[PDB]
């Protein structure tokens, strides 16, 4: 009795929580990286290029006047 | 001409250069530092200097090439030691004196003051040549006897040819004339890293790379120009594997292209490469790195030259192909060329794909591999040669997850999957037989065919024998060896030997080190046929383990039978042992 | 012969930049030196360069600065450091001002830092040995001369106190196998507490004559900071090969060094890299290490020892993993072990020294060190698992080796692991110590230990 | 399940827990069945 | 501040609450200066539950005292980041310069974030967390810092914003600074909702900072501290128990484990479902918990002090 | 709640020499101090060598032998949920015995009674060296296992023939600090002599 | 379309399937008229559909777009775009069924993302083109049975 006990618990714990686990903490990589990396990135790409069309626009003002 | 006016870090931007090409290396400031132009915004361009960008003042002159990042190939290039950036390490040292790697050296590629045996061949003065013609031969070394040819995208009526004689490389020994005007050509030649050498025609591969070990030999055969991937990061089993195949590998000649490795194992290998020597057919001793161009570049160096490191090595690589040679470029870390494209990728400033790493990182790894295979020849007489790659993956974690690694396997025919378990296991060969797969079969279709008819289904049989003896390994695990069936268990007993003898190859004894085609093939041969006539005669397991025990004795002396004692020999004694487990296996039962 | 140009057009004042309007023709790194209108002096060093417009980061903030009364005079020398000889046993600031009440360094010759690496031909592998002190290192993960080793930790585990006692207990191992040996300490970014520490301990130390100790406190401008380990190596390098002594370097906290990158990317308003950290992490990083190595040439070769600590207490974190990918060893501190308080809080089963082979030898150590280091491995992990099998099975199930592996790794713990701070053993006495732990196994037991090298030192 | 490192910090402390528990069980279990087959062994 | 998710009924437990809302000391409390003056403020919100804030709010019999500021979704979205200033604005005024409790509601937080964000991106400002704007933490501190009592004048303003957590989520910045402001949580259980519990209340990360100095002698019995404690010391220990007997099997659990469960199951089954047109009384409420607790033994009550199990375990 | 590797946080643990980090478990345990013993950390250890040497001398070894403790407990904790309490033996009894001690006689202060509002560092070395002097009292005991008996079952015995001693070192936390330093130390002494005659009058008995 | 993972026989199969393909016949004229897209793929396996359909006898109505990973990369992108031009008028201009068979879909689908990150533009999901949905549309949307033609795609 108590060896079937054990062997099933051993055997649940390798069929489902390591199996349902690991694709938890896969989810959760790619969730934080792909999003947060990315559009963190992007933002900053995005306020790079407006400083850079900002000071463009200063310069045809500047050469305008 | 040109100033620069911008002097940011690794960029530099100067104006000026109403001229500059894209991707055209560039001249900066006085000590001449080395850089390439990526944007040409209006009359100014942009230089990302290779080396350390500090001390630079405003208006420091920056002078152009006119030429992209570009390899001085010709004679010499064998032997000597190059950085990424095609920097001959060995002379900057002999010149400067001191050890360290000025900034700013000057030093060519190859000494144009050395002088070389030039012979001539017996093309006329008055004749028409072209491109990829062998014009001449010149011996740069002995083993590696430089056919020299015509440089490829020329195409002429020659006008003068030079006779036999002790010549320089700044000396010229060719002009040709196609139109009114006539253009000479020296010895040396220049041809850019990534633009791939012109061939004729890409060739279906036919012949395979005999590694010198068995198992890769055998099981998992890799032809001619066939790609390979070796995910090896530590224990050095990549090192040793690369001098199996400097010392004994059908390549004419091997480029090792080490990029991004830490020094202290770049060290090691410049100092065992010298050790190591090739063994001829005639048997007098000769050292490997007289064919041997070996490219190193440490974490120190920069990092452009980092990455340009690979396409210079294959470049290399094609220019030995062209020259109708068989050649092997191994690739000491692909992950840390990754590293160095990650770098490059964040300093320039591009949009992350997958974990870091550029978007074009799948099309510049696959332009890379796809550099190599079997090809006949631009120009006369008409030679193949083939550049065959052996790049070996370094997965951080150990994770094919890994983008590069992915990318790799696509790309890759050949994956021989070395393993850290087996190593644990005191295997030295270390080769993960079940993981590593095989794509180049059926390419060996006529060669195994007139080699070996049965051969292809030897080792049909020994892969199917794999597979079961590792269902067999869990079965054993579940209930016992007992409860399998007679069969069975001869199968077990059969793949345990062969896992023993045959696919683990020591290498580390002298009868061993080098496995021929013949005796593996031979090996296999008597592996299989005595597992065959046993499993047909069941009779016992345990009274037939008795019994046969003489032919199972006579099947390892095959691993004992060696080359050392002569391949006709070893040949012989391979029959010898066959025929005796049959007679003992048939008379038994 | 050529004299400073002493620039008045500050124009722009923004975070811990300042802009100079017309500057004629500027270096791009030359160091430049900042009057205060108050008269204050201040440094700081040129950044990026524009053409007549060139950007200055100073140290010591830019509090105080005005448009039209502050002037800037252009050194135009590139950082240039004085080193020599005598260098030995005086503390330096961050920047290298000395800190010991002691004259200044009387210059053999000015280098500059960041000195131009190795021609890699000229590298060989590691040989020899060096006595940490530590037996844990000295043994399971031996160290040679030439080897970059880093020692990952996590905040709040005691690797400064670690660090300091490598710093005293230092000496070669050819010396019990029959003065070149030099200590390079760099410390930044160290809090005021552990500043008194070192100081005390360099004080009371009586090995002055071979350690140099720069030192960058927390309160010291970043930019010092990230000066400080480059200054540190280029006093290595002089004192190694242009000098032909062995030189250990140690530093301690890199991380504070990666966060001060970090800031001055973000000060070049370039893109921060990927995972926050600076893309060229990778680049500075390795020409921290890499000018560590044996040349052919010179008889002196660099060993580094990086303390490198770990964030959220792991080596998943960018630095970390990419140090590891960069160096060739990895030592631990275990965080357990702390806890179960044993000073030498070294994880021997995480610790792993890539060229252990190389440093071990008959001429350098003893023949045994290599077989007693994989025998003590190998049974300190069957202990583990012994200790995990009493627990599941109520200990009563265990037979008499399990019961001999449990009080093998208690012993282990209790002698080998936990050493004096002020303690210090020989390699020779640590060898004699792990045989002592062994003898308690039979001799067939140890199965890992050679023939005919058992019988020559199990009998004790 | 939040993507923030604290969940995946857990997330893999857990999964480290699983692996070295379902280890202890696999070698308790393999005592218990060893003993198992010795009872057997005597009652048969 | 409650926290819910999508789906969960946010609004109709707020009904409840301005329905049910009064004063407790002593159980003593026309009150026309006590009435509480309800300020309602929905931002965002769809047309049904305006329908339904409204139609609650007619059917309550407090028309002459509560107050509606709606900014549904189909209006502009610029509109909805004035509403609650100007619904601040009208509680002030009316509480202290008229001298009147005045309650707040704070309806869908995460709504005035959404037009925050909008406001930044328009303008085109440097990024927060998940791209918010950066000072949206000073904005929820002015938003939320404009209620509590005052020395100087007899009115006084206290405010349940609820807010909505967008993936039923904490880590996200509106619940984040929320939590860092508000000096209390009130959790809705996505849990509870599936078992069909009309509060769905998760009494664990529920906490107020200022709840020891809201129960008083007055307010309610001597023991209540005690008895908060205890349920806690119960309901975590419960929780673990469950744990440990789903690992080990419920066989395997001890008497006190299944002691615990069961106390869980009664507890999350009687105390925490109510009614929803039903209101209740605190001292005799206390007596219940009371109840809950004896089921325990004397001994497993270490949490309370033996002088307050004397006083009440009995009863 | 929060991640500790926030940038403020890791800033923070990079300068600060300590870090009493509270557990939220701790909080909704409803465990006042909510001081986790394992995350927190006091780098200023070695600077107090000698206050605590002139203060007593044997306070850093007890203070030792009562994290080690602690960090068994804990480090157990996950067998103990795992596999279950049944394979646990006597000194893993006695150390978990030590260890609900602590967690409920020491780290707990509530501090809103007259006994609990103020603990003086007189009245914190003496409970914590009558706790473990009753842990070394009981691995002397169990270690003993002689005369047919001991070990575990010299722990069940202590357990219930020693129980009063047990009870009355829970009872040491109220003990009032107002009566004055001098009467307090005079009862911890005796509780201590009275421990010592436990397990002693328990060894002459040999169970 | 066909869901395979890296390493396995695909290529093989959609050989096979192009060897084999016939209408139910339950005429050659108006045949299946098969047109082959390779996007991205290895020398040797162009090789290999170079010699499988020259060999099978196909050849007689079947046209290859061939674009190996040697091309440049944006030219992948217009390759599964001019077969299905050709395609089109194959089918609903000229008559003729067609089976249009596209290799290496996700071939495609990188060509797009490295273009994409080259024009600096939105990134969707794992860093792909934000418009891919789109761009997808446009290839595979243009299969099916115009009414007034009696073509199929």
């Amino acid at each position: 009795l108590t060896l079937d006990e054990a062997i099933k618990t051993t055997n649940r714990r390798v069929n489902a929580l390591e199996n349902v686990v690991k694709p938890r903490l896969e989810n959760t990589i790619t969730y934080i990286k792909g999003e947060l990396d990315e559009l963190e990135r992007e933002d900053f790409f995005r306020l790079k290029k407006i400083q850079g069309y900002k000071k463009r626009e200063i310069e045809r003002q500047l050469a305008s006047s | 001409y040109g100033y620069v006016r911008k002097v940011s870090g690794p960029v530099v931007i100067a104006d000026g250069m109403n001229g500059a090409a894209m991707y055209e290396l560039v001249r900066v400031g006085h000590d001449n530092l080395i850089g390439e132009i990526i944007r040409l915004e209006g009359d100014s361009a942009t230089i990302q200097v290779y080396e350390e960008t500090a001390g630079l003042m405003v208006n420091d002159p920056v002078l152009r090439t006119h030429k992209p990042l570009s390899v001085e190939l010709g004679p010499g290039i064998l032997g000597n030691i190059f950085d990424g950036i095609q920097r001959p390490l060995k002379t900057i040292a002999i010149r400067s004196g001191d050890v360290y790697i000025p900034r700013g050296v000057s030093v060519p590629a190859l000494d144009k003051d050395t002088l070389w045996e030039f012979q001539p061949k017996k093309i006329g003065e008055g004749d028409l040549l072209t491109g990829g013609d062998l014009y001449a031969t010149v011996f740069e070394n002995s083993l590696m006897q430089h056919h020299v040819a015509l440089p490829p995208d020329a195409m002429g009526k020659v006008t003068y040819v030079a006779p036999a004689g002790q010549y320089s490389l700044k000396d010229t020994v060719l002009e040709l004339e196609f139109q009114g005007v006539k253009k000479s050509f020296t010895m040396l030649q220049a041809w850019p890293v990534r633009t791939p050498r012109p061939v004729s025609s890409k060739l279906a591969a036919d012949t395979p790379l005999l590694t010198g070990q068995r198992v890769l030999d055998a099981l998992f055969p890799s032809v001619l120009g066939g790609t390979c991937a070796i995910p090896g990061a530590f224990g050095c089993g990549k090192t040793v594997i690369s001098q199996a195949l400097s010392k004994y590998s059908n390549s004419d000649t091997v480029v090792y292209v080490g990029c991004g490795e830490r020094g202290n194992e770049m060290a090691e290998v410049l100092m065992d490469f010298p050790q190591l020597t090739m063994t001829l057919p005639d048997g007098r001793e000769e050292s490997v790195m007289k064919r041997t161009t070996l490219v190193a570049n440490t974490s120190n160096m920069p990092v452009a030259a980092r990455e340009a490191s690979i396409y210079t090595g294959i470049t290399i690589a094609e220019y030995f192909r062209d020259m109708g040679y068989n050649v092997s470029m191994m690739a000491d870390s692909t992950s840390r060329w990754a590293e160095a494209l990650r770098e490059i990728s964040g300093r320039l400033a591009e949009m992350p794909a997958d974990s870091g790493y550029p978007a074009y990182l799948a099309a510049r790894l696959a332009s890379f591999y796809e550099r190599a295979g079997k090809v006949k020849c631009l120009g006369g007489p008409e030679r193949t040669g083939s550049v065959t790659i052996v790049g070996a993956v370094s997965p951080p974690g150990g994770d094919f997850s890994d983008p590069v690694t992915s990318a790799t396997l696509s790309i890759v025919q050949v994956f021989w999957g070395l393993d850290k378990k087996l190593a644990q296991r005191k295997h030295f060969p270390s080769v993960n037989w079940l993981i590593s797969y095989s794509k180049y079969s059926t390419a060996l279709e006529s060669f195994y065919e007139q080699f070996d008819p049965d051969f292809i289904n030897i080792r049909t049989k020994a892969r199917e024998v794999l597979q079961r003896e590792d269902d067999l390994n869990e079965i054993v695990q579940l209930v016992g060896k007992d409860a399998l069936a007679e069969g069975d268990k001869i199968t077990l007993e059969t793949a345990k030997l062969l896992r023993e003898d045959y696919l683990a190859q020591n290498a580390f004894t002298p009868y061993d080190k080098f496995c021929p085609f013949y005796k593996s093939v031979w090996m296999m041969r008597n592996i299989i046929h005595f597992y065959n006539l046993a499993n047909q005669a069941v009779i016992t397991y345990t009274l037939i383990k008795h019994r046969l025990g003489d032919l199972f004795y006579r099947l390892v002396s095959q691993k004992f039978e060696d080359p050392a004692e002569g391949e006709p020999a070893l040949v012989a004694k391979f029959k010898k042992l066959h025929e005796d487990l049959t007679a003992g296996f048939r008379a038994l039962e | 012969l050529e004299v400073a140009m002493e620039y008045r057009t500050v124009t722009g004042v923004a975070g811990p930049l300042v802009i100079l309007d017309k500057v004629k023709g500027p270096k791009y790194y030359e160091i430049v030196n900042i009057r205060l209108g108050d008269g204050t002096m201040r440094r700081g060093q040129v950044l990026e360069v524009d053409g007549e417009k060139a950007v200055v980061q100073v140290f010591e903030g830019t509090s105080g600065i005005d448009n039209k009364f502050t002037t800037v005079q252009f050194t135009g020398e590139v950082l240039k450091t004085p080193v020599s000889l005598d260098m030995l046993g005086r503390i330096f600031n961050g920047s290298g001002k000395p800190i010991d009440n002691g004259p200044p360094i009387l210059p053999e010759a000015y280098l500059d830092i960041s000195g131009s690496s190795i021609n890699p031909s000229e590298r060989t592998y590691p040989e020899e040995m060096i006595q940490t002190g530590i037996s844990t290192i000295d043994v399971m993960n031996s160290i040679a001369r030439g080897q970059k080793i880093p020692l990952f930790s996590a905040a709040g585990l005691p690797h400064n106190e670690i660090a300091a006692q490598i710093c005293r207990q230092a000496g070669l191992v050819k010396r019990l196998e029959k003065d070149n040996f030099a200590i390079v300490f760099a410390a930044m970014g160290v809090n005021m507490e552990t500043a008194q520490f070192f100081k005390r301990d360099f004080e009371e130390n009586g090995s002055m004559e071979r350690v140099t100790l720069f030192l960058n406190l927390a309160n010291d401008p970043t930019i010092e900071r990230i000066i400080t380990p480059r200054i540190a190596l280029t006093t290595a390098e002089y004192l190694a090969y242009e000098c032909g002594k062995h030189v250990l370097v140690i530093l301690t906290d890199m991380s504070s060094y990666a966060d001060a990158l970090r800031e001055v990317s973000a000060a070049r308003e370039e893109v921060p890299g990927r995972r926050g950290y600076p893309g060229y992490m990778y680049t500075d990083l390795a020409q921290i290490y890499e000018r560590a190595g044996r040349i052919e040439g010179r008889k002196g070769s660099i060993t580094q020892i990086p303390i490198l600590t770990m964030p959220n207490d792991d080596i998943t974190h960018p630095t970390p993993d990419l140090t590891g990918y960069i160096t060739e060893g990895q030592i631990y501190i275990d965080r357990q072990l702390q806890n179960r308080q044993i000073y030498p809080p070294i994880n021997v089963l995480p610790s792993l020294s890539r060229l252990m082979k190389s440093a071990i030898g008959e001429g350098m150590t003893r023949r045994d060190h290599s077989d007693v280091s994989n025998q003590l491995y190998a049974n300190y992990a069957i202990g583990k698992d012994v200790q995990a099998m009493k627990a599941v099975v109520g200990e009563e199930a265990l037979s008499s080796e399990d019961l001999l592996y449990l009080e093998f790794l208690d012993k282990f713990e209790r002698k080998f692991v936990a050493q004096g701070a002020y303690d210090s053993r020989n390699i020779f006495q640590s060898l004699d110590l792990a045989w002592t732990l062994l003898r308690i196994f039979p001799r067939e037991l140890l199965h890992r230990i050679p023939g005919k090298t058992l019988d020559q030192y199990y009998s004790r | 399940v939040v993507p923030t490192v604290t969940m995946l910090g857990v997330m893999k402390s857990r999964l480290v827990g699983a692996t070295r528990g379902h280890a202890l069980l696999k070698k308790k279990s393999d005592a218990l069945t060893v003993q198992f087959r010795q009872i057997l062994k005597n009652i048969v | 501040p409650l926290f819910s998710a999508a789906g969960l009924p946010h609004n109709e437990i707020a009904a409840q609450i301005c329905r049910q809302a009064g004063l407790v000391k002593r159980l003593e409390k026309d009150g026309e200066e006590d009435n509480f003056a309800i300020v309602f403020a929905a931002m965002g919100v769809n047309m049904e539950t305006a329908q339904f804030f409204k139609r609650d709010f007619e059917e309550n019999g407090s028309m002459e005292r509560v107050t509606l500021f709606l900014n549904l979704a189909n209006d502009p979205t610029i509109e909805r980041i004035i509403t609650p200033r100007i619904a601040l604005t009208t509680a002030e005024y009316l509480a202290y310069e008229c001298g009147k409790h005045v309650l707040v509601i704070l309806t869908d937080m995460s709504s005035y974030a959404d037009a925050l964000r909008e406001v930044s991106a328009a303008r085109e400002e440097v990024p927060g967390r998940r791209g918010y704007p950066g000072y949206m933490y000073t904005d929820l501190a002015q938003i939320y810092e404009r209620a509590g009592r005052i020395e100087g004048r007899k009115g006084s303003i206290t405010q349940i914003p609820i807010l909505t957590m967008p993936n039923d989520d904490i880590t996200h910045p509106t619940p984040d600074l929320t939590g860092y402001i508000t000096e209390g949580q009130i959790y809705i259980d996505r849990q509870l909702q599936n078992r069909q519990i009309y509060p769905p209340i998760n009494v664990l990360p529920s906490l107020s900072r200022l709840m020891k100095s809201a129960i008083g002698e007055g307010m309610t019995r001597r023991d209540h501290s005690d008895v908060s404690n205890q349920l806690y010391a119960n309901y975590a220990i419960g929780k673990d128990v469950q744990a440990m007997k789903a690992v080990v099997g419920e066989e395997a659990l001890s008497s006190e484990d299944l002691l615990y469960l069961e106390f869980l199951d009664k507890f999350e089954r009687k105390f925490v479902a109510q009614g929803a047109y039903d209101s209740r009384n605190i001292f005799q409420s206390l007596d219940l918990a009371w109840t809950l607790l004896r089921i325990f033994p004397r001994e497993l009550l270490h949490r309370i002090p033996g002088k307050t199990l004397d006083q009440y375990y009995s009863r | 709640g929060g991640d500790f590797s926030d940038p403020v946080t890791s800033a923070t643990l990079s300068i600060v020499q300590v870090f009493w980090g509270l557990d939220k478990k701790l909080a909704q345990r409803k465990h006042f101090p909510s001081v986790n013993w394992l995350i927190s950390y006091s780098k200023y250890s070695t600077a107090l060598e000698s206050f605590y040497e002139q203060f007593d001398p044997d306070f850093i070894n007890i203070r030792t032998k009562a994290r080690e403790v602690l960090q068994r407990e804990d480090d157990l904790n996950e067998i103990v949920q795992l596999v279950g309490k049944d394979a646990l033996a006597e000194g893993d009894k006695i150390t978990l015995e030590t260890a609900k001690l602590l967690r409920e006689d020491y780290l707990a202060q509530n501090a809103f009674t007259p006994y609990d509002k103020f603990c003086p560092f007189y009245k914190s070395v003496w409970m914590m060296r009558n706790i473990i002097h009753f842990y070394n009292l009981a691995n002397q005991a169990v270690e003993k296992g002689a005369g047919m008996d001991g070990q575990k079952i010299t722990y069940t015995l202590i357990k219930h023939r020693l129980g009063d001693l047990f009870y009355r070192l829970v009872s040491q936390k109220f003990e009032d600090p107002a009566e004055g330093e001098p009467a307090l130390v005079a009862k911890f002494k005796k509780l201590h002599e009275d421990l010592t005659a436990g397990f002693r009058a328990l060894e002459d008995e040999t169970r």
